[PDB]
């Protein structure tokens, strides 16, 4: 009989049943997308996108719809920040209903192809055996892919008959979907420039049209055919797993390292922005610029938006998070409600001391306060009977500027220790912990889940390539009978 | 030829009994006159620190790495 | 015949060492990979990338030398000799940890050449190439740890270095910052590798003591070396033995020899999946329920809670010199200690 | 289809390839069929590169 | 098998199914496309990794806006 | 302590779904023996 | 088989000769390192 | 926990006898894999006649 | 509910042991 | 205009192509000799 | 209509079943501790 891991070795010499099987898988994937979209929509909350963005609520498929031009809801809410818009038929709900409808159609069409599996076309007209024309098939399908690549670039991305794509400013304060004209210079291979992406699609769709025309008019060389074993449908399978796992690594990498297509208002900040101190420098730059032109500390720190400060907090770093910790990042330390403000610590003589930032490598990190010339001047000791610096011996105080607490000052140790213990995380925020009953342990953002998954899959798909290539080059060794012979008929001997 | 009578031939003797010491002595002289410390940039056995400061060298840039480490080498750091 | 055909049949002569198309990728890359390790663990310093010494010319012995990693500021740089960091200077190139990459990348393509060599050799003799497939477990391990893992970290500085003490260090490092023993995928790696060693010992012993030709002189005249054995013992005496000792035995020689192949390989593959997961610092570090229960009742104490304290210790006392580019200074009153609890 | 490893029953199938056929020199019919098609190809490619330079 | 209105339309496109052009045919063209592609991938990789620098190119979140 | 219901269901389907697949395949194999 | 003709430049000749000259040079250096006074 | 507190006081990674042990285990896994792969490609088919309670006469 | 799951799955493993020893296929 | 990175990159691409070219040239030569 | 001729029976013997069930239960026992965390 057939082993349990060999139950699709019957479609191999069966074009009709194979088309039907592929149709079933397409139907399941489309069904999945639609139903996942509805699930996430029923459990979403766009009332406050500035102190609870969509990647904090843990939306997975919702950013992907927002990148290419869905931005509304038939309820009427917007994720731009707007209230009261009509996106027409095409809202998040609209595309979900579309996908469910297409899964149904595909399911019917699969059933048909499995019933009517034997037709003149699928059989060789010379012997009644399954015949494929694998080069011509690649050419035609390539021409279709090229036609689509060109259309997607020239009409949708440049917004000549489409919505365009998500464009941003480098610090994620305001982004929106807009028309983008291409860039053919040497500045179009800069992945931080959307014009490069459009030029790629325009150009590559044109190359695809040309290669697709090529591959219809030209038959493979004799040497490459009999070397690479063409006409065997299991050749196409090894090759396609290879391309696919290459493509997996590149998407995982560009999601982890960032790109113009993976902005920070759809999937939150990267780890590489925390560890370079990107936002801390932005925030300092602004405060120094206002004090220079003429300001006081209260005015200068009140000129920092809540959006900036929320990005500069290690809780959003996607390198914080466990493996079996589940649930949105809001389940991680609570829902942000307001920005307490930037803290400034001083000791008893009156200089400013600064709290050291915790790195993502460390799961727990001591609270150290060092001055501006790199000599430690206070800490919260681990000792419970020995001190040489402490929050009593140095009389450490904290004042707040900006946010909610503005002009506040706390003197006695314990509440100051509490704020130092928050300050190792950067900024300080008021969280509401009662609506999810958060456990105060972090979780990763959607950027992390995407990368993790696709790296695992790419690595597994590498083994797939090796096994299926083995089965192509060694068909006559795994089998008994070389496919260079016809079925065997009359036996001659030789005996003494 | 096989490696079962390869060091029994008169060829082995006549050449190797002179080339072996030559390149061995070359390998000795390479270290003995201290050329290795200048080729791979190894620091001398008492030039790990300057006398100017007692900090260890670490290059904190990648495109000015060259002149940074040249600056460290200037003071014998 | 054309020149191509003449080249092809020159490469596939019967000779002591097989060159082959695969040889062209394997042999130069392997030579340069291996030789770079040697020339570097004898001469090249790391006073400029870590603040250490790691070569013989400086003082060190066989266990404490290494070719070490780049500095943290270099990013994920290729570290080309013609790149914009060395600028064509072999000294700076050695000084910046540039040849760790040389070794690593040349060894990676040497791996690729070896597996191709196994394919076309096995193609020549016309046997199934399972050993080429087995050999993709070592490739999985190599690329997930030495290439993918620091590409999820911020630099190659957090990659392991080629050396004995450097990788002993990697062991203690992972123990401290990831608590890697408590990760189910490494547990599945341990089960697989130990099970491989188990099958190895049991099979050797069983076969060596069910030999045919224990009485009258050998009625076996071949090997026929490529058969390995399997002719030289009786399946029935071993199967009958192990059905009474352990209560289950194999009765099919082919499936026994397939199990021996499956076990270590699935083993390595699973631990690879786990460590590519650590590359985005997603860690099965703690059981959430145990932490809550320990917070609310502080007389609760577990062998697990001890391991967490110990790892806190590893991190805190090892960090400043293992990450001397961060400039950690810990006053001794902030470090953790047993007598302070 | 192929069936193998039938000493214990366990069935393994294998894709079949059709016969490898040599090409035979051109028919005038084939040439005009191809000429209309490569002419169609270049005329549309021309139009696409026009659209590419027009959308900037 | 059955006769169908769409089957026989697509029939000419699937009636070759194993024909080769004699010899190496157009393999040299393939080679130089494969060589140009190898160089192309190295270029865009080295731009990304900033060990290849072109003026008017800053591989940074800067210049989005 | 916490008692996930989701953990209960996660283990439940993890041990029920492949096992029933296994026993169905066995029970329809044995009926091909006669 | 493989009968002997095989002049000066062969495959096994270059195999012993690209593992021979650096190993003996390195033993020449590892040896001089022992008599460093540090 | 035993492993961690043992390494702390006796420094066993730098002890050779554990090193010969590790070598044995990595080597055991390696030789296990190799033996399995070589034999399992070499064997075509085996057969023995089997009766209603025992095994046959020629293990072929 | 968690302790129950642990001991239940273990109970199942030892029952598996019993059947795999005293109710195995005949060797044909 | 050219920048030092471009020039280093051309030197590197040219050097690498020259190493593969000479490798295959001497392999082709030595097969053609004892053909 | 008329029968497909590529239809083949699937086989599964009792010893394989025992290994498979051993695999299901043993992985389940290893992962239940992380599923409840
Ligand atoms: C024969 C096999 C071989 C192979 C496969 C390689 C491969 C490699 N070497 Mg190399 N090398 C070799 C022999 C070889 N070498 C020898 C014998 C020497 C001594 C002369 C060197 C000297 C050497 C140095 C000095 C360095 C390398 C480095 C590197 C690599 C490091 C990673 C990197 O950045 O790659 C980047 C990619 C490349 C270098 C590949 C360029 C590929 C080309 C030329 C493709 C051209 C195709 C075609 C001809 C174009 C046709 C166009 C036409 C139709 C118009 C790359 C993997 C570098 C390294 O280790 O950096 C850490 C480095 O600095 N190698
Ligand atoms: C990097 C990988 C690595 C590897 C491959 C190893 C490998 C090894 N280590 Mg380890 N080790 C490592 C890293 C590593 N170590 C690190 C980093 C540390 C530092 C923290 C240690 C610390 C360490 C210690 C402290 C010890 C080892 C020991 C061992 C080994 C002992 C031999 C053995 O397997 O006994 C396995 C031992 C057994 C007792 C198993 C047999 C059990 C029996 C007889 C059970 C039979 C009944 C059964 C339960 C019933 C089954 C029923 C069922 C079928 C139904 C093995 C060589 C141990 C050793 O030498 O032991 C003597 C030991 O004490 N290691
Ligand atoms: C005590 C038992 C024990 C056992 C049995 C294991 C077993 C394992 N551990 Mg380990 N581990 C343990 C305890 C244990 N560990 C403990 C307690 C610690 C402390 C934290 C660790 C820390 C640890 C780490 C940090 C890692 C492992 C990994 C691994 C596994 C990966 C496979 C492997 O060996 O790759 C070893 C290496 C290879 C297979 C690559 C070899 C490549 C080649 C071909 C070298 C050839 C060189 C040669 C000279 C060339 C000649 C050329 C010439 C002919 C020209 C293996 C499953 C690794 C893992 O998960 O990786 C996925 C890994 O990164 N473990
Ligand atoms: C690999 C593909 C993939 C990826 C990357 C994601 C990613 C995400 N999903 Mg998921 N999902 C997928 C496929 C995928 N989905 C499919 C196919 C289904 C079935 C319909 C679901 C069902 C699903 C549910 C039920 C939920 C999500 C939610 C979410 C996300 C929100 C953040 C959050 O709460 O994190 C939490 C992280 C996760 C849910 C993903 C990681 C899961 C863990 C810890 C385990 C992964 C291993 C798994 C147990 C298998 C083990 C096998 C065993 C042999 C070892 C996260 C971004 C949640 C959401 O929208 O919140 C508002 C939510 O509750 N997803
Ligand atoms: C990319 C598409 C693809 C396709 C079309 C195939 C198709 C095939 N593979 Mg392949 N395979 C793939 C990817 C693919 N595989 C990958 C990535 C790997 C690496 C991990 C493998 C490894 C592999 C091996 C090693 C073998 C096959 C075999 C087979 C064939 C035998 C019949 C069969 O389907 O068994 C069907 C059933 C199974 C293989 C078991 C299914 C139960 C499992 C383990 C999964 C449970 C559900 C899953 C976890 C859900 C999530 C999926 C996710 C993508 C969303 C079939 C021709 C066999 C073969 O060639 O036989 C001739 C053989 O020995 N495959
Ligand atoms: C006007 C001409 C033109 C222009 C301006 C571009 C511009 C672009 N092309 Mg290109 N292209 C063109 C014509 C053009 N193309 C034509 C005619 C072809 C042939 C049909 C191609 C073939 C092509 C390919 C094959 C690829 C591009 C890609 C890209 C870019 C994608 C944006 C991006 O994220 O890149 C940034 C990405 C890179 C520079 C990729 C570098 C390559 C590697 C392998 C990176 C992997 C990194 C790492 C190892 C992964 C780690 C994972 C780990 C953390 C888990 C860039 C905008 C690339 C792409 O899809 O990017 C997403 C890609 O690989 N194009
Ligand atoms: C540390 C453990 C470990 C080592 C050292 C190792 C070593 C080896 N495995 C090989 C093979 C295998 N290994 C296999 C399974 C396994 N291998 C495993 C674990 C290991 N395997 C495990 C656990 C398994 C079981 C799944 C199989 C199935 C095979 C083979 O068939 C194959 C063989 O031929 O065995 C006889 C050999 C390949 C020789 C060759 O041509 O390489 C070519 C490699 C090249 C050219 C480059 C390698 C990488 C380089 C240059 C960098 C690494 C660092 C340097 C060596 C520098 C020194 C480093 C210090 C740490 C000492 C080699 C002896
Ligand atoms: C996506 C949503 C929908 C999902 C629905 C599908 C669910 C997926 C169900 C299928 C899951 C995969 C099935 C895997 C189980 C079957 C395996 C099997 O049949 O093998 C048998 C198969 C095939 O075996 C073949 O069977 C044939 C007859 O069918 C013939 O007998 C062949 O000769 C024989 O080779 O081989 C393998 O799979 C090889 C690997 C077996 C792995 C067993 C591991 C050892 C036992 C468990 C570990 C014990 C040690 C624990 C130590 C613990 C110490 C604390
Ligand atoms: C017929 C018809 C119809 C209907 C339809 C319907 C109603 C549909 C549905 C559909 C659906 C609603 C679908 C669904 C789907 C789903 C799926 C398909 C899923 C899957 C899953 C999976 C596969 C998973 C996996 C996993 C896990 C579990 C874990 C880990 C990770 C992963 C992800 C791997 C209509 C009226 C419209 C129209 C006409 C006709
Ligand atoms: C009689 C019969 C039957 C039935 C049949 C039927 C009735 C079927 C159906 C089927 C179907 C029902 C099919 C369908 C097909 C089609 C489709 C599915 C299409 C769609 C389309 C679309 C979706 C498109 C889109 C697009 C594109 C592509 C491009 C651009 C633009 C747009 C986007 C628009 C059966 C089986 C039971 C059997 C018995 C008998
Ligand atoms: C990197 C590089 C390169 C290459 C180089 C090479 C490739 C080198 C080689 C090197 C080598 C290749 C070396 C070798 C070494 C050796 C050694 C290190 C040895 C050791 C010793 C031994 C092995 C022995 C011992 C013993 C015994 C065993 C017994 C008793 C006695 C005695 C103790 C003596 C080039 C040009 C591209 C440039 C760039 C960079
Ligand atoms: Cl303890
Ligand atoms: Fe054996």
């Amino acid at each position: 009989g057939l082993p349990w891991y060999r139950v699709h070795t019957v479609l191999i010499n069966d074009p009709g049943r194979l088309i039907a099987a592929h149709l079933m898988h397409t139907a399941l994937v489309a069904g999945w997308a639609g139903s996942m979209a509805l699930y996430e929509l029923a459990t979403f909350d766009p009332s406050d996108p500035v102190l609870n963005p969509m990647w904090r609520q843990g939306m997975f498929v919702l950013p992907f719809m927002a990148r290419l031009g869905v931005t509304g809801s038939w309820s009427g809410w917007s994720i731009t920040g707007e209230t009261g818009i009509d996106p027409g038929f095409w809202s998040f709900e609209g595309v979900a209903l579309a996908h469910i409808v297409l899964s149904g159609l595909l399911f019917l069409a699969a059933c048909w192809h499995w019933v009517y599996w034997d037709l003149e076309l699928f059989r060789d007209p010379r012997t009644g055996e399954p015949a494929l024309d694998l080069p011509k098939m690649f050419g035609i399908h390539l021409f279709l892919a090229g036609l689509l690549c060109f259309g997607f670039g020239a009409f949708h991305l440049t917004g000549l008959f489409g919505p365009g794509m998500w464009v941003s400013d480098p610090y994620g304060l305001t982004g929106s979907v807009q028309p983008v004209a291409p860039e053919w210079g040497p500045d179009g291979f800069n992945p931080y420039n959307p014009g490069g992406v459009v030029a790629h699609h325009i150009a590559a769709g044109i190359v695809g049209i040309i290669a697709g025309l090529f591959h219809i008019l030209v038959r493979p060389p004799q040497r490459l055919y009999k070397a690479l074993r063409m006409g065997n449908i299991e050749t196409v399978l090894s090759s396609s797993i290879a391309a696919v796992f290459f493509a997996a690594f590149v998407v995982a990498g560009t999601m982890w390292y960032g790109s113009a297509t993976t902005p920070i208002e759809l999937f939150g900040p990267t780890r590489y922005q925390w560890d370079s101190s990107y936002f801390q420098q932005e925030i300092n730059r602004r405060v120094q610029a206002s004090l220079a032109s003429g300001a006081t500390l209260e005015e200068a720190w009140s000129a920092i938006p809540e959006k900036l400060a929320f990005y500069d907090y290690i809780g959003n770093n996607p390198a914080k998070g466990g493996l079996f910790r589940t649930g949105p990042m809001n389940k991680g330390d609570g829902i942000a409600q307001a920005w307490k403000g930037h803290a400034v610590f001083r000791n008893k003589e009156g200089e400013e001391l600064f709290v050291r930032r915790m790195p993502a490598f460390f799961e727990s990190f001591p609270v150290i306060l060092t001055d501006k010339n790199g000599v430690v001047k206070a800490d919260i000791p681990f000792r419970r009977a020995e001190s040489k610096y402490s929050f009593e011996q140095q009389g450490v105080t904290v004042s707040f500027y900006g946010g909610e607490l503005n002009g506040q000052t706390f003197t006695d140790p314990p509440t100051v220790k509490s704020y130092a213990r928050k300050a190792i995380f950067g900024e300080i925020f008021e969280f509401d912990t009662e609506t999810l009953n958060s456990d105060g342990i972090f979780r990763t953002s959607p950027r992390g889940w995407f990368t993790f998954a696709h790296a695992v899959f790419a690595l597994l798909f590498f083994f797939g390539h090796i096994w299926h290539g083995a089965r192509t080059l060694f068909r006559d060794v795994f089998s008994g009978i070389d496919p260079e012979l016809s079925p065997e008929q009359v036996e001659w001997g030789f005996y003494q | 030829r096989p490696f079962s009578d390869i060091i029994t031939s008169v060829r082995y003797w006549v050449i190797h009994s002179i080339t072996i010491p030559a390149l061995f002595i070359a390998g000795w002289l390479f270290v003995s006159t201290g050329l290795a410390y200048d080729v791979f940039g190894t620091p001398r056995p008492d030039s790990y620190y300057a006398q100017e400061q007692r900090s260890i060298p670490l290059v904190t840039d990648r495109f000015e790495a060259k002149q940074q480490v040249e600056t460290f080498l200037e003071q014998l750091k | 015949r054309g020149w191509f055909d003449i080249l092809d049949d020159w490469l596939k002569r019967d000779r002591f060492v097989f060159v082959g198309w695969s040889g062209i990728l394997l042999f130069p890359c392997a030579y340069l990979a291996l030789g770079g390790w040697l020339t570097g663990t004898t001469f090249v310093t790391s006073w400029y990338t870590h603040g250490l010494a790691s070569s013989y010319l400086e003082g060190c012995n066989f266990l404490t030398v290494a070719v070490s990693t780049p500095a943290n500021s270099m990013g994920h740089s290729l570290l080309l000799l013609w790149g914009p960091e060395a600028q064509g200077d072999f000294t700076r190139w050695c000084q910046l940890g540039g040849l760790w990459t040389f070794i690593a990348l040349h060894g990676a393509f040497g791996l690729i050449g070896f597996m191709l060599r196994q394919f076309e050799i096995a193609r020549l003799v016309g046997v199934r190439p399972y050993n080429a497939i087995a050999f993709s477990a070592p490739i999985a391990v190599f690329v997930s740890v030495f290439l993918i893992y620091p590409l999820g970290q911020s630099s190659w500085f957090f990659a392991p270095s080629f050396g004995v003490a450097a990788i002993f260090r990697f062991l203690l490092f992972f123990q401290g910052f990831h608590n890697w023993t408590l990760n189910p995928f490494h547990m599945m790696g341990v089960a697989g590798v130990l099970g491989g060693a188990l099958l190895c010992a049991i099979h050797g012993a069983t076969v060596e003591n069910t030999l045919f030709q224990d009485g009258e002189g050998a009625s076996t005249f071949r090997a026929f070396n490529p058969t390995q054995a399997e002719e030289t013992y009786s399946m029935v005496t071993a199967n009958r033995f192990w059905s009474q000792i352990f209560g289950i035995a194999f009765s099919n020689k082919r499936w026994l020899h397939f199990f021996m192949l499956f076990v270590p390989v699935t083993g390595l593959w699973m631990s690879a999946i786990g460590v590519v997961g650590l590359a985005l610092n997603l860690r099965s570090y703690d059981f959430i329920s145990q932490e809550i229960r320990a917070a609310e009742d502080p007389e609760f104490e577990t062998f697990y809670t001890k391991n967490l304290l110990l790892n806190e210790g590893i991190r805190a006392w090892m960090a400043p010199q293992d990450q001397p580019h961060e400039n950690f200074v810990f006053p001794e009153e902030v470090l953790p200690r047993g007598n302070a609890l | 289809m192929r069936y193998t490893t039938d000493e214990g029953g366990r069935l393994n199938n294998f894709a079949i390839e059709p016969k490898v056929y040599q090409a035979q020199p051109w028919t005038p019919q084939q040439k005009v069929r191809a000429a209309l098609l490569v002419g169609g190809g270049l005329l549309l490619v021309a139009g696409l590169v026009a659209i590419a330079v027009g959308v900037s | 098998a059955r006769r169908t209105w769409l089957g026989d339309i697509l029939r000419p496109l699937n009636s070759e199914y194993g024909k080769v052009a004699p010899g190496w045919g157009t393999t040299p063209l393939m080679a130089v496309f494969m060589g140009l592609f190898l160089v192309f991938l190295l270029i865009i990789l080295e731009i990304y990794n900033s060990t290849l620098i072109l003026d008017g190119v800053n591989v940074s979140w800067k210049a989005l806006g | 302590m916490e008692v996930n219901q989701l953990g209960l269901i996660a283990t439940a389907l993890f041990v029920l779904v492949p096992s029933v697949f296994l026993i169905i395949l066995y029970v329809q194999t044995e009926s091909q023996q006669k | 088989q493989e009968p002997v003709s095989y002049p000066i430049f062969t495959v096994r000749w270059v195999a012993v000769h690209t593992l021979a000259v650096p190993t003996i040079f390195f033993l020449g250096a590892i040896a001089a390192m022992q008599f460093i006074q540090r | 926990n035993f492993m961690i507190v043992f390494q702390a006081e006796h420094n066993i990674l730098m002890h050779p006898f554990h090193q010969l042990g590790v070598a044995g285990v990595f080597g055991g896994a390696l030789f296990c894999a190799m033996h399995g792969s070589l034999v399992t490609s070499s064997l075509i088919r085996e057969t023995t006649e089997t009766e209603s309670a025992n095994y046959g006469y020629k293990f072929g | 509910m968690e302790t129950i799951t642990y001991v239940f799955i273990f109970a199942c493993i030892i029952a598996l042991f019993f059947f795999a020893i005293f109710f195995r296929e005949p060797p044909r | 205009t050219i920048t030092p990175s471009l020039k280093g990159f051309f030197i590197g691409l040219l050097s690498g192509a020259v190493v593969l070219g000479l490798t295959f040239a001497v392999l082709i030569a030595i097969s053609q000799i004892d053909k | 209509m008329e029968p497909n001729p590529n239809r083949q029976p699937v086989e599964l013997n009792r010893t394989s079943l025992y290994l498979g069930l051993l695999l299901i239960l043993v992985l389940a026992l290893l992962f239940s501790s992380y599923f409840f965390n």
